[PDB]
């Protein structure tokens, strides 16, 4: 008679469809956060490299009076 | 003409009793099949949510380093204009 | 002696549950003073069928040959049906006193033979009537 | 007599050199602080991808449960028919 | 010594420039670990995301084989 | 007979920190003679450092469907706080003995289901009040 | 260098199904008596809060500022589910007439940095592996 346990089985399944379709949103998104970190590692290079050449080009010196 | 019941008696016992079981067996696995298939979907959700929080907690590091690498080259050019004389 | 009876069960699928039919008994056991009975079938579903199991025909008068051709519902699914059996009796109406027992039937995986195979033979043939003659003692 | 290749150097007056004594440690300072800021910047996104990997692969080892708990449901599922009309 | 005639000496210091070039060096290097970092975690992404579609296959199966047995 | 709490948090970007909201709480258990109980909320950020990060609400008497009403802050930045969690516990304030404990929740990265959820979107919304109920355990 | 260094091994065995963690000796660690040595005890804490059976103690060494354990220790856990969690690693001096004095400390996790935290890293990535690593105690 009391079959009324039978609902959380609709509510479990709709429930387990809808998380699973989160998890699609999650794994795109999360995808679209590293490609653009990844782009912006290759922008800090840039800036790393270049603070390196700038320290080289300024750390060399013979201009000191003993 | 063929034949009375032979070995027909216990036979029939064992048909109807498993027909008792394994109609609600697979009731029972109905049952058991949506609970495991939520304490695996809700599981790897929050897993889901760690990695997004640790990713995106990440992104803020590399925005303070490539911020950082231009705080730098603004004091490296200070000091090479500042060294003329 | 004792009487045989004459018993159709039936499995309606779009009904949803047992059709038992009690149709006619001959030679039933004489229990009045006259050399008759008044005699009526009390069907019976032991195996814990809560609320409302037990029905009966109507009373017949002074009769050799009581045909009482009605047919009963049980509204049960087929997979718990096999779990079940069905107990036919059949009693003498007297009045102003307890009714004598007539016989007695057993239908179900608990019965053997006879009654053991029309049990079988109802679960396994789905919209189906089989009907049987069981003897009816204590 | 001598010839060197700023040059200076005769009678005490204003000196105008100490400073390009000393605004070169200013430059050598702020370029080992320069050096020494890029390499905590870098290791702590070291850490952080780090802290993310982790993370991922615990994502990961747990979606590896969902599918493989998807094809023992399915097993058990097919049990239950398969049971139900040979035994029925 | 004294007044000789074409000489020279070395001052005579019997630096701290070494780490900037050990500094630069670790970070040039850690650099080359970020990329590995974001392009494998990229690689695992791709992973998980087939993956996904892979589950979503065997997630609809068992909802038609509960439906088909529980009526 | 554990209950729900409602609690409201979001991220105040002028003042700097957190605004823990503790509103009201639905079905408490009970832990007096009398039927009802003296409740009231306590609040522990997940102490990293070494200083005083607690809050205590008023104490109501004699209800277990208490409206606290109340908000509290943490002068945390925005990028600390993933590190972090909040523990929310819920006592019976006795007079003479110790106080009872009727139910708690713990919000954070660690925590689970809504707990987790509950605190991922403030840290993804910021400058906006977010409430949601909690179910208290033990 | 100052408190010493803790050789800890990390690893998870799947058929076990929970981490394995050992303290197998000390090294230099800071004398915390008046007679020059100290009384060393490795103390393991693995949760962030109540924890019913998350604290783990070594047995307490005789006078020595190099002790040696040589101990494991189980915590029972899901199938790799100690990103959220990390371990804390304690050095104490056992005094018999007051508190305990303490030496230095260790965390092992996602909240650790530099080399402690990659020794968490590693230890999650090869199942089934034994990886072990000196580490500082305290800063
Ligand atoms: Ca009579
Ligand atoms: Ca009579
Ligand atoms: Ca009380
Ligand atoms: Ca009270
Ligand atoms: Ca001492
Ligand atoms: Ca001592």
């Amino acid at each position: 008679s009391e079959f009324a346990r039978e609902n959380e089985m609709d509510e479990n399944l709709e429930q387990v469809s809808g998380i699973i379709g989160n998890l699609r949103h999650m794994a795109l998104d999360m995808g679209n956060e590293i490609d653009t970190q990844n782009r912006q590692i290759d922008r800090i290079m840039e800036k790393a490299d270049s603070n390196k050449t700038r320290i080289d080009e300024a750390n060399q010196r013979a201009t000191k009076m003993l | 003409g063929g034949q009375q019941m032979g070995r027909g008696s216990e036979f029939m016992r064992n048909e109807l009793e498993e027909m008792q079981r394994r109609a609600d067996q697979l009731a029972d696995e109905s049952l058991e099949s949506t609970r495991r298939m939520l304490q695996l979907v809700e599981e790897s959700k929050d897993a889901g949510i760690r990695t997004l929080v640790m990713l995106d907690e990440q992104g803020e590091q590399l925005d303070r380093v490539e911020e950082g690498m231009n705080h730098i080259n603004q004091d490296m050019k200070e000091a090479e204009k500042n060294l003329k004389d | 002696e004792r009487g045989k009876i004459l018993v159709s069960l039936m499995y309606s699928t779009q009904q949803g549950g047992l059709i038992v039919g009690i149709i006619r008994c001959v030679h039933l056991a004489a229990m009045d003073a006259n050399g008759y009975s008044d005699p009526f079938v009390k069907l019976w579903l032991k195996p814990d069928m809560g609320k409302k199991a037990k029905h009966k025909t109507q009373i017949k008068k002074k009769t050799l040959n009581p045909e009482f051709n009605e047919e009963f519902f049980y509204d049960i699914k087929h997979s718990d049906l096999a779990k079940k059996s069905l107990d036919i009796s059949v009693w003498d109406y007297d009045i102003g006193k307890s009714n004598d027992y007539i016989g007695g039937c057993q239908l179900g995986i608990s019965a053997k033979g006879e009654r053991l195979k029309h049990w079988y033979e109802c679960l396994k043939n789905k919209d189906k009537k089989i009907e049987r003659w069981h003897q009816l003692q204590n």
